[PDB]
């Protein structure tokens, strides 16, 4: 019974789990605040809602010169 | 009393998307079958044509 891989070989064995890559880029807290206004909320989103929603769409239409349909 | 209410809001408007524009001033002139108007559309999604 010489052959057999003998034990063959194993892995420790076949697992895996338990330490299969460092985590994450560092990137640490580059961001942190970094920008606040969903980093703070506590309260808003409306405020944001009607600020962004009206530059979209208030630009998005009016003028300057046509360009029509 | 809800209704009613929501009766005056269409005839308003009824009247108020005329007389800026879309005759009058013109179909009065004296109105042949052609065309009289209730409102102005816009959308944009138009081609010119
Ligand atoms: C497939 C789409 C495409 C799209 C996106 C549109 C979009 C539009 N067309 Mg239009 N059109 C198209 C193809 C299209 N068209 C084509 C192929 C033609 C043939 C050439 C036309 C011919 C045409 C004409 C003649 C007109 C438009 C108009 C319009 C605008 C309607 C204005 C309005 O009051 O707000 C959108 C609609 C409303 C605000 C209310 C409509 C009521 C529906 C939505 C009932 C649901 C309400 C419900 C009962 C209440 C609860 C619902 C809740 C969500 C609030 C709108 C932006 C009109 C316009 O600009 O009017 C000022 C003008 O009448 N179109
Ligand atoms: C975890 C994964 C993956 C990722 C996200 C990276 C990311 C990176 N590797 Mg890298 N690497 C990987 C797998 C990866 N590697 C593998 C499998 C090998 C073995 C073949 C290597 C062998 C290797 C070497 C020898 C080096 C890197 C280096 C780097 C860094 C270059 C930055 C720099 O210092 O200035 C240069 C900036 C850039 C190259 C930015 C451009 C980004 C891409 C397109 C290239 C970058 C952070 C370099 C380093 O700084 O570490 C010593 C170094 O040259 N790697
Ligand atoms: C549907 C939405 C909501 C509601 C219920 C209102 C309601 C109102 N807004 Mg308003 N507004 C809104 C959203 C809303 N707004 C948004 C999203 C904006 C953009 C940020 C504005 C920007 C705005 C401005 C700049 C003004 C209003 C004003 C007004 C008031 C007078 C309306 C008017 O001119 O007709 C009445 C017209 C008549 C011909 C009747 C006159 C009879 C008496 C007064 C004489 C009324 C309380 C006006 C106000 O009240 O300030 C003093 C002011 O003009 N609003
Ligand atoms: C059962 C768990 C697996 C096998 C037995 C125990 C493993 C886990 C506990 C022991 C810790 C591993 O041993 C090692 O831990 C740390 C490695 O990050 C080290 O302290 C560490 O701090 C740094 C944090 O960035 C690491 O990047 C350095 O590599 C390291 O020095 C110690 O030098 C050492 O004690």
């Amino acid at each position: 019974d010489l052959e057999d891989l003998g034990n063959t070989t194993g892995q420790w064995d076949s697992y895996g789990s338990d330490a299969p890559s460092p985590y994450n880029p560092l990137q640490s807290k580059l961001f942190e605040t970094f920008a606040a206004p969903f980093t703070k909320r506590g309260l808003l989103l409306k405020f944001l809602i009607l600020g962004g929603g009206s530059t979209l769409a208030y630009l998005s239409a009016t003028a300057s010169g046509d360009i029509l349909p | 009393f809800g209704q009613l209410a929501i009766i005056f809001l269409w005839t308003s408007g009824n009247l108020f998307h005329v007389a800026w524009q879309g005759n009058f001033e013109a179909w009065v002139q004296d109105p042949f079958h052609v065309r009289p108007i209730a409102h102005a559309i816009w959308d944009p999604h138009f081609g010119q044509p």
